[PDB]
DNA sequence: TGCACGGCTCGGCCCGG
DNA sequence: CCGGGCCGAGCCGTGCTTT
């Protein structure tokens, strides 16, 4: 029976909120090391995967490993209760039942029956990515936000230090380019010219909530998925993998 | 649910009332399987697509 | 494709008790309790009567 | 014919807001001591007491006792047009109509027609509460709304120090306990164990639009009808009655 | 081909979506002073000028004289996908394609396709009015959102040291006063008594949009149209024409 | 038997106070 | 930052020359 403990309550209800925008049920190992979860949406398009190092809880007391199954909506909604100063208290007994506790001026306590959530193993191996860009959450947020305002798919188009993005619709055009001189971007290395196109949908289901003060990296290359990820407390790390179109 | 092992389905639309003498309802696990692979039902339990005809 | 006037999933009587809509899963989530004409089945051996085809 | 002023036309704003949430038409007594108001819901659940001394009014000014007769939704909307700043005052002629002025940086006048209401006097006498026990408001506020996510029906028990709201679903589970030690329990006087249970959406209703940082004391018995209220101003004060369910 | 650099492109965006309530497309004048607009709505009852001189714009280039039109409600979009700090520009070549590009934390252009749109011009010679009165932003906004209560029209009264607009419903009444020593009002000048009315809706459309400290001069007389004024930036003007009720 | 209008309800966004 | 307002969606309705 496991104990753990996390201050700032509302960082992880925002977190599992962008993690279940995807995926409907999800399994989430228990182990010494840490949680960790993997799932893939029922259109088989977007792999998500979390992993959380037990060194970003205040408390973290496991003498075993196991798997606890939690249908997301229900989870997610009783973790939306957290104000910002509680701090989150999840522990489980011999009774096949979740107890999520949150604390501070008073103390709430919820009980989520564990469902037997099949387990489905996928992993893929490291990609050979010939171009990586980081910037920040605002500029990704804004400019699919625009891509969606005119076409339904966005391209991403880099270059030696110079990394664009555009969306071409029916007749209308847009165009968004940064340079490492810019702000946006933080660093480029550009193995070779690269170009991709990925659908908006998925792309605005994941990059939404991104905070703006947030580094992610991106890792794409010539018609092969991409992948976003971003750290969380600064061993946290939550990972997309993006197909292609076409 | 726990038959099918099928959680996360939102929406299970049904029937105000059955229309035959029997009054027999159809298994649950059979809609949430629909539900989940986003198909729809026919009144004699079948799943239909209409189309004109070419020869 | 085909679909029933009001889209249909699995041919099961609800009533009132999920909307306009005839939402099986929102009635099912809030405890509500449908009268519905429905046909029930009893199991010869322990005695369970439900609308089910096995026990 | 009397002439009565008040400041912070939102204050007054809420509380009929609040009165109208169950009453639909509502006659106000008008007397030299204040004002009152005594109404019932409509299906017999509920019951409002109003009392509005006059040392809460800046000017008070009236001879003899007028009954008014108002529909409370065209009041309510009236009453909503008023910023927080706003001085609030109420006047009536020989003319059977009530105006409604609001002053601030413009001086708005509104005159609403009188309806005549039949007028039922229902007085409760002090009832047996075993148990009494004064909370701030943000406590209980939280306990409901996360009751409501459960089921429909909220149950209250009490003991000697230690007050408990839990709350069962097909599945699902809540539970919220207070302590002496607690800032939310300010104090508890119980004679004896007791419990009861009651509706989610009739306390959800009394209980919004409740200051945050305030005081409210709920008075209960066994399978019995609950009493809460709270002070108004330092000086008026509401009184709820909701029966028990089963 | 022309470079117009703008400084603060939500003023701008805040400005054509006013301007777009009432009408749906338009054509806009440029020339070497600055930039005017002119039409009707479909309804024949509202005429909208606008016009933006040189001085006002941080930059202007513009090289004899052309007519620009476009949908109303893309510009209208792509102006919203600006930000409060940024600095918009127009600009255009050769080819018949609008450009549009804000240049903040980072630059975006999109592309705005052009449309044709008949040129009907028509000037309504000053009528002869017998009132002027310059009232706030904020009188006015709050008088109609008041006098849209009770009844669908409104009704303005002047006279020697006094205005009031009113309201009357099938029993309910609304009435705003206010005069020359008020802080509403700064200055008042009427030749003889006026009365007029306009419809609400109307009104409130063109309404919307009005800071609360700001200036507005509304010109009317016995039974004739309206006439609605402020500045932008004080350079720029907008007029508005309402025709009367009755 | 396809179209066109008009009463609800019912969530997801937003924006300002 | 919490709450109203506004705006689609989705159900139930009508109605489609006539001395
Ligand atoms: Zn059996």
């Amino acid at each position: 029976p496991f104990e753990i403990v996390f201050e700032g309550a509302k960082e992880f209800a925002q977190l599992i909120e962008t993690a279940s925008r995807l995926i409907d049920e999800a399994a989430f190992k228990v182990t010494e090391e840490g949680i960790s979860m993997r799932a893939m949406d029922p259109s088989r398009v977007v792999l998500i995967d979390l992993n959380l190092p037990a060194s970003i809880f205040s408390k973290y007391e496991v003498d075993g490993e196991e798997t606890i199954g939690v249908n997301m909506d229900h989870l997610k909604k009783v973790l939306k209760r957290g104000k910002a100063k509680e701090t989150l208290i999840l522990r489980k007994g011999e009774e096949n039942f979740l107890e999520i506790s949150l604390q501070g001026t008073a103390t709430r306590t919820f009980k989520l029956p564990l469902i037997d959530v099949e387990e489905i193993e996928v992993d893929l191996p490291e990609l050979p990515f010939t171009a990586k860009v980081v910037i920040l959450g605002d500029v990704i947020k804004e400019a699919v936000k625009d891509a969606s305002l005119v076409s339904d798919s966005m391209k991403f188009i880099a270059k030696e230090n110079e990394f664009t993005m555009r969306a071409e619709g029916e007749t209308q055009e847009v165009e968004v380019k940064l340079t490492l001189e810019d702000e946006g971007l933080l660093d480029i290395e550009v193995q070779e010219e690269t170009k991709s196109a990925y659908g908006i949908s998925y792309l605005s289901d994941m990059v939404k909530g991104l905070g703006k003060a947030d580094e992610v990296t991106i890792k794409f290359g010539n018609e092969m998925p991409m992948q976003m990820e971003y750290y969380i407390r600064d061993e946290g790390r939550l990972i997309f993998l993006l197909a292609p179109r076409v | 649910m726990e038959n099918v092992k099928v959680y996360g389905v939102d929406k299970l639309k049904g029937v105000m009332g059955m229309t035959s003498g029997w009054k027999m309802p159809e298994p649950l696990e059979k809609g949430l399987l629909r539900a989940k692979n986003d198909v729809y039902v026919f009144k004699d339990g079948t799943i239909r697509f209409d189309a004109t005809d070419a020869p | 494709e085909r679909k029933m006037k009001p889209p249909v999933q699995v041919l099961f009587p609800i009533g009132l008790a999920g909307g306009s809509s005839r939402d099986i899963k929102k009635a099912a989530e809030e405890g509500k309790v449908a009268e519905v004409e429905i046909a029930f089945f009893k199991c010869p051996k322990c005695g369970h009567v439900g609308p089910e085809h096995l026990c």
